């Protein structure tokens, strides 16, 4: 579903 | 307060108070290109961090001790530090964030 360097994106990118 | 929002938006705290959680303020091409950049050991031991050559516009988002679920209060912290985040895969990717010297 959520991979771990998707996860990072949601949970911490927020250019 | 905008970790109170982001971090509920992000469903970061849609279901448990999160402690700490750092958001990256620059464009996630130039994050993940830190994935390339100065390689040092992550507080885990494991060497496949890569800490950013410059330093970022961050926000840290630490839970008050007077908070408890389903009431999450962050104190936000706004910061320009570099980023250290550990990387893995192909392509290789940030995948763990880990410190902001």
């Amino acid at each position: 579903k959520e991979t771990a360097a998707a996860k990072f994106e949601r949970q911490h990118m927020d250019s | 307060n905008y970790c109170n929002q982001m971090m509920k938006s992000r469903n970061l705290t849609k279901d448990r108070c999160k402690p700490v959680n750092t958001f990256v303020h620059e464009s996630l091409a130039d994050v993940q290109a830190v994935c390339s950049q100065k390689n040092v050991a992550c507080k885990n031991g494991q060497t496949n961090c890569y800490q950013s050559y410059s330093t970022m516009s961050i926000t840290d988002c630490r839970e008050t001790g007077s908070s408890k679920y389903p009431n999450c209060a962050y104190k936000t912290t706004q910061a320009n530090k570099h980023i250290i985040v550990a990387c893995e895969g192909n392509p290789y990717v940030p995948v763990h964030f880990d410190a902001s010297v």
